[PDB]
């Protein structure tokens, strides 16, 4: 069955043929696999902070305020082209070079990663400039491939440069500082995720990005200290700090954040000797 | 115009014998800084395959994983390109599903093989938009790219003459000519190909 046939014949695309992407129901069929999941996200909703946010003109702000270091962030700079290829947009854009001047160097913790929404053009490559500017390594790139289930075929393709039909979005990940797999169990599980997020095309004027990335993050870095950076008021969660322009009300307190973490408290989850137990890892030596 | 090959070192063979295509396709075996159970060209190799002359005006299909997917893009640059799309291969099981268990990267498990697209000069008589930039088909090897994309790149760029690199048997198709190290011999229809061929290999 060749599905890029299929496409150009009837407009419904390729990934709409995968089967068994829901979030909800993905392990219903493996009890062990879904126990993973359902323990890690049990350790994360126990640790979690209550919802933090912030109201801010991040072009103008200070980013030293926010403190202390986060573990991971997630950034989704207002793109043009998240608007103009589907329509106009209620806050200003970003450009590359916007982004670039952040300087998301000075709030990262030593040890860290970084989640980009880059679209689907340029940011692909000028997204990849931004983590060498901020002192990471690209290390994955996670795509969201968007179905047409509900309404095939064949859409928008704005950008004078592109060929094919842009029918995804990519999140580069990104490491700071030193981890080790074999001996940082403390501070990351890997593969626990795959680096595909599969849902339907969001409707009209719907800029959001899939939940299921914070999921991945989530389960993949067992760091508390977690930033969003560019998030609304739909997108406000526990264990998070949001941070933009477009918030209708701020309850950030620095202080009372930091005091999340400090002592009795750990910056980090920990972990339970169940999920040491189901988690990938290496074989011996 | 029927599939055509060489058997070849791609380091050494004096590619300017095989003319001008509109699409340069290459699977390479990229350093990737891991062991594995094949070999592989530096990167300097791969910074010096001479891409340039095989075409002034077109599209190139580049393959890439791992830390090559920078590298990757600065070949794109060494070679004349800028990037313009990024094609995605979705890998499923037998039963159309992503294959989520496993440790299959370093981080994160691996769902898909990336391929950049770069244009070059000022290509003419291609058709945009008729495809989707993500391929979903069921894996064999990695390595074994879908067939699809053949079709693809057809659709893209129709009757024209193309160049793989790194191909295998399989690979072989028409309009292309295959260029690889475990092709069965030499195989030219060009009348002009062969006739460059004879004069830089009697
Ligand atoms: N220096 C070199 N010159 C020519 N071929 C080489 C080479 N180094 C490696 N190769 C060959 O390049 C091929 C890459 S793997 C082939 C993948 C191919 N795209 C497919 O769809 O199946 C292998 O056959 C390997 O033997």
């Amino acid at each position: 069955n060749d599905y890029c046939q299929h496409f150009v014949d009837t407009g419904h695309r390729p990934q709409n043929f995968i089967r068994d992407v829901g979030l909800a129901d993905r392990f219903e069929e493996y009890p062990k696999l879904r126990e993973l999941i359902r323990l890690k996200d049990e350790l994360i909703a126990k640790s979690n902070t209550p919802p933090m946010y912030l109201q801010a003109d991040i072009e103008a702000f200070d980013i030293r305020e926010l403190t202390p270091k986060f573990d991971v962030i997630l950034l989704e700079p207002p793109l043009e082209e998240y608007y103009r290829e589907t329509i106009t947009a209620n806050e200003k854009c970003w450009t590359w070079d916007d982004i670039m001047k952040l300087e998301i160097d000075e709030i990262a913790a030593p040890r860290s990663f970084i989640f980009l929404w880059c679209g689907s053009g340029e940011g692909l490559d000028l997204g990849r400039v931004c983590l060498r500017k901020w002192g990471y390594r690209r290390c994955e790139d996670i795509c969201w491939i968007k179905t047409n289930k509900n309404n095939p075929g064949k859409t928008k393709t704005l950008d004078p440069k592109a060929v094919f039909q842009r029918t995804k979005e990519h999140c580069l990940m990104g490491i700071k500082g030193t981890v080790k797999r074999s001996t940082d169990g403390d501070f990351i599980h890997a593969n626990v995720d795959i680096d595909l997020i599969i849902t339907e095309e969001p409707e009209i004027g719907n800029i959001e990005k899939p939940v299921e990335i914070f999921h991945i993050i989530e389960h993949f870095c067992l760091g508390r200290r977690r930033l969003h950076l560019f998030g609304r008021d739909s997108t406000i969660r526990p264990g998070w700090l949001t941070v933009g322009p477009t918030l209708t009300n701020s309850n950030y307190n620095a202080e009372t954040y930091a005091s999340y973490f400090s002592a009795p408290n750990s910056y980090l989850t920990g972990c339970t000797e169940e999920i040491e137990r189901l988690r990938p890892k290496s074989p011996p030596p | 115009f029927p599939p055509q090959w060489i058997c070849c070192d791609i380091r050494y063979l004096d590619v300017s014998i095989l003319g001008k295509f509109a699409v340069v396709m290459a699977d390479p075996p990229w350093d990737i800084h891991m062991e594995l159970p094949y070999g592989t060209l530096t990167d300097d190799e791969m910074r010096r395959l001479n891409i340039p002359v095989l075409q002034d005006d077109g599209f190139l299909f580049l393959w890439v994983t791992g830390r090559a997917m920078e590298l990757g893009r600065e070949c794109l640059n060494l070679w004349g390109y800028e990037r313009v799309d990024e094609i995605i291969w979705v890998k499923t099981n037998q039963l159309q599903r992503i294959i989520r268990t496993g440790r299959t990267g370093h981080w994160l498990n691996h769902g898909k093989e990336h391929c950049l697209v770069g244009v070059k000069g000022n290509p003419q008589g291609f058709n945009q938009g008729l495809d989707c930039d993500v391929i979903v088909a069921e894996v064999r090897s990695t390595s074994h790219k879908p067939d699809e994309i053949y079709g693809m790149i057809e659709r893209l760029s129709p009757g024209t003459r193309k160049i793989e690199l790194f191909g295998r048997p399989h690979n072989v198709q028409p309009n292309w000519i295959t260029l690889g190290n475990q092709l069965d011999g030499i195989h030219l229809l060009d009348p002009d190909v062969v006739a460059r061929f004879k004069q830089r290999y009697p």
